[PDB]
């Protein structure tokens, strides 16, 4: 009656992630996700030149390194003392803004849009399985195809604009501790700009309306994966020079209440995860990494992170929900014309939709158009020839907490520095929230948890399993580091 | 068309979304038409063990003939566990065994990244994982096919794609063997082919007029200076990134700020700390 189910690799996807789920008649009734590489950062960290970390950390995770890199120096401004410059603020905002954009693109057309939308017949697009459930029209399947391949033009623009002021990408150089790198000139500011105008109209015109026009066609997809529905923010791109206005502000939801975010609550837990039984249950600061690849019981290099004891998702779904904006002109119009549904803001979708497999692919593109509106921003208050940076000494002894939010979701690292080195480094990322496995007590991940229910009417075409977990965008790079 | 299989071992997936960002007018071609991209998991259609059991039908189809791009080290303390690649019918298949399956059918490999051409990031003082780099772990494991090392962190795509240029012209010239012979005589003593690494960044350098002078920055943002008190490491580095740039030549790590030397074989321990001499 139950039959069990192993996925490994779950591909179109970063990095490396087994699934298995249980099925019984017809839906998912269990699930346990396990991270299947480990490299160790949180070790291979100690010892080293503090500011060597924003190097460091970035090679967590090529896909979303300016995160990593973001986090770092933020912790690493705390630690030091140093007090960035309004322009270099601004700087490290267009710099990483960026690679949302370059980033969500890349995961709906890349990696999610073959989960929709039928490849020609040539490899990497076949084989697949035979009852993949491609519902879409010849003519939409057409436009998907037709927009996989225009965003590969788009997402390498994206990065142009992360390399103009971050000097390459993958693995920025233009982020350190203090601020920016390169101020920024009136010639590079037009070419930032210029690149930006393409990718501004791609994503109002093309990607925001294919994500709600076959959504439309799978309205079924927004009645599964719901989980815990329950949101973690700890927020984002600051909007001034004193820790308060953020772009993404923090906050928790959880069993329809808002909350705010206290950094002290969350602890790691272990019991699942294979690190040594006596570090689990540590809030960061005081995190240990002892790794144990033969602990019984374990299935995961991802540890089992918990707020306040719960089970929590991160990512766009999350920051939009818990900042509840206004949507997006072209997706109220396609609620409007293709849903029924007349909405202002984003929680006006409801909890039950909002919190989906499909929910969370529109919440991505909903949140694509945001950061838009943000960068144009950016845009003008930039000031060219302003300087961006500031030289600091390295203190002997210090510690500092870096929080943003990664495309995606929460990433938070905490430096302790000792004898002028790291003596702890501690990286708490967005997909260890999303793709964790079981905590001591045995509740599950986020992911875990939203796998329940999800529909599998074919275990031998059992395409909605891989479907759920793509749509929170899993990278399992930053999620084990 | 011989096909091609990516597999990554402890890597960030940096030397994928890099490759994504070449515009070489050749790349399309390599993917649509030279080679036939069949296992690639961030990117492919099927998942799984189909996806593993697909790889193994092209493999015994075109053994001897396939082409092997890995990226990331590899691990092999615990026996393996620090890398799952995939699973077949419950077995667990490790980085270490996808290798030694795999290497030996392999008419070459191409160690994409400094991770797998020379350990990296994964290698580096702190690690407990017993990251190797891919030509070490096959030639401890006896097994002789040829590796060709591609590095940097990420390498920049012009080198990933350059190299298959080279390897496509040296192998109608001279056929798969007689071409991979060709290939050979123009790597560096570190495996990496001579028209991408074959220069040094400093020799090279704009600012190296600057260096001669004793004109150095103090501050990361005056960009008149040369780099050296930074932290650069341009002196000790091998790659053309003054030349051809990188994203699209809008930028690179010396005008930005400093060059951490991630091509090198010693990189990161013997190229940090990264922001002194
Ligand atoms: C979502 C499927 C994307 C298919 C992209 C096909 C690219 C190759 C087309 C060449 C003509
Ligand atoms: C982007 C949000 C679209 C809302 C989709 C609603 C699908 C139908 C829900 C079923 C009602 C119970
Ligand atoms: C992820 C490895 C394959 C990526 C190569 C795609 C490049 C296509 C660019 C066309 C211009
Ligand atoms: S030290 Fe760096 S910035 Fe200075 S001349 Fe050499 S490569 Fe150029
Ligand atoms: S300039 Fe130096 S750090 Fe930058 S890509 Fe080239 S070799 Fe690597
Ligand atoms: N985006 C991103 Fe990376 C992940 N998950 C981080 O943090
Ligand atoms: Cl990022
Ligand atoms: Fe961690
Ligand atoms: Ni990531």
């Amino acid at each position: 009656g139950r039959t069990t189910i192993a996925i490994d690799p779950v591909t179109r996807i970063e990095g490396h992630l087994k699934a298995e789920v249980v099925v019984e008649n017809g839906k998912v009734v269990d699930a346990r996700l396990s991270g299947g590489m480990y490299r160790g950062f949180e070790t291979i960290l100690r010892g080293r030149d503090p500011r060597d970390a924003s190097q460091i950390v970035q090679r967590i995770c090529g896909v979303c390194p300016t995160a990593h890199s973001t986090a770092s120096v933020l912790a690493l401004d705390e630690a030091f003392g140093a007090k960035v410059p309004n322009n270099g603020r601004i700087t490290r905002n267009l710099i990483f803004g960026a690679n949302y954009l370059q980033s969500h693109i890349l995961h709906f057309y890349h990696l999610s849009a073959q989960d929709f939308v039928q490849g020609p017949d040539t490899a990497p697009f076949v084989p697949r399985f035979p009852k993949s459930d491609l519902r879409l029209s010849k003519e939409l399947n057409k436009a998907g195809v037709d927009q996989y391949i225009e965003a590969l033009e788009v997402r390498r623009i994206c990065h142009e604009m992360v390399a103009l002021f971050g000097g390459r990408m993958p693995h920025v150089q233009g982020q350190v501790v203090g601020g920016a790198t390169e101020i920024p000139t009136k010639e590079k500011l037009v070419e930032y700009a210029a690149r930006f105008k393409k990718v501004r109209d791609f994503v109002e015109q093309k990607y925001v309306p294919v994500v709600y026009t076959i959504g439309s066609k799978y309205k079924d997809m927004f009645k599964v994966g719901q989980g815990f529905k329950a949101a973690l923010c700890v927020g984002a791109f600051p909007l001034d020079n004193s820790g308060k206005k953020h772009l993404f502000m923090p906050g928790v939801y959880a069993k329809g209440k808002d909350m705010p975010f206290d950094p002290s609550k969350i602890k790691e837990y272990v019991k699942y995860s294979w690190f040594a039984e006596e570090t689990t249950g540590l809030n960061y600061k005081e995190g240990k990494t002892i790794p144990a690849p033969d602990k019984a019981g374990a299935y995961s290099f991802v540890k089992a992170p918990r707020y306040d004891g719960l089970s929590l998702e991160v990512g766009p779904l999350a920051r939009m929900w818990v900042n509840n904006p206004e949507l997006s002109p072209v997706g109220k119009k396609l609620l409007k014309d293709l849903f029924g549904i007349s909405a202002k803001k984003f929680r006006d979708l409801g909890e039950e939709a909002a919190f989906s497999l499909m929910g969370r692919h529109v919440a991505r593109a909903e949140e694509t158009y945001y950061m838009l509106g943000a960068i144009e921003g950016w845009l003008k208050e930039i000031k060219a020839g302003e300087d961006t940076v500031v030289m600091p000494a390295v203190p002997a002894s210090a510690e500092g907490t870096g929080f943003t939010e990664a495309p995606r979701g929460s990433l938070l690292h905490y430096v302790k520095v000792k004898d002028s080195k790291i003596d702890n480094y501690q990286i708490v990322s967005a997909s260890l929230w999303n793709c964790n496995p079981r905590d001591d007590m045995g509740q599950r991940g986020a992911v875990e948890e939203a796998l329940i229910g999800i529909p599998v009417d074919d275990i031998q075409n059992p395409v909605n399993v891989a479907r759920l977990i793509r749509a929170f965008d899993p990278x399992l790079g930053c999620a084990v580091h | 068309r011989p096909p091609v299989f990516w597999l990554q071992g402890q890597g960030c997936t940096g030397c994928s979304v890099t490759l994504l960002n070449s515009v070489h007018p050749s790349i399309a071609d390599v993917l649509l038409k030279v080679i036939s991209l069949e296992f690639h998991p961030t990117v492919m259609a099927w998942e799984g063990e189909h996806a593993i059991e697909h790889m193994r039908k092209v493999a015994e189809k075109f053994k001897g003939k396939f082409f092997l791009v890995i990226e990331g080290s590899v691990p092999v303390e615990a026996d393996g566990k620090y890398c799952i690649i995939g699973e077949a019918n419950h077995h667990e298949i490790s980085m270490v065994d996808a290798l030694k399956e795999f290497g030996p059918n392999a008419a070459a490999v191409l160690a994409v990244g400094t991770c797998a051409a020379y350990g990296g990031i994964p290698a580096a003082e702190g690690s407990e994982t017993g990251a190797t780099a891919v030509s070490k772990f096959l030639g401890d494991n006896g097994i002789k096919t040829p590796v060709v090392n591609i590095p940097g962190c990420p390498p920049h795509p012009d080198w990933i794609v350059g190299t298959v240029v080279l390897a496509l012209d040296a192998i109608k010239k001279n056929g798969l063997e007689g071409g991979l012979a060709e290939v050979v005589k123009v790597l560096d003593s570190d495996g990496r082919p001579t028209p991408f690494f074959g220069r040094n960044i400093h020799e090279n350098c704009p600012y190296l007029d600057k260096y001669d002078e004793g004109v150095m920055s103090a501050t990361f943002t005056d960009k008149v200076g040369c780099r050296y008190d930074l932290g650069c490491k341009g002196p000790m580095t091998m790659a053309d990134c003054f030349e051809r740039k990188w994203n699209g030549g809008v930028n690179w790590c010396v005008q930005n700020a400093v060059c951490i030397g991630c091509v090198e074989p010693d990189f990161p321990d013997g190229k940090s700390p990264f922001y002194q001499a």
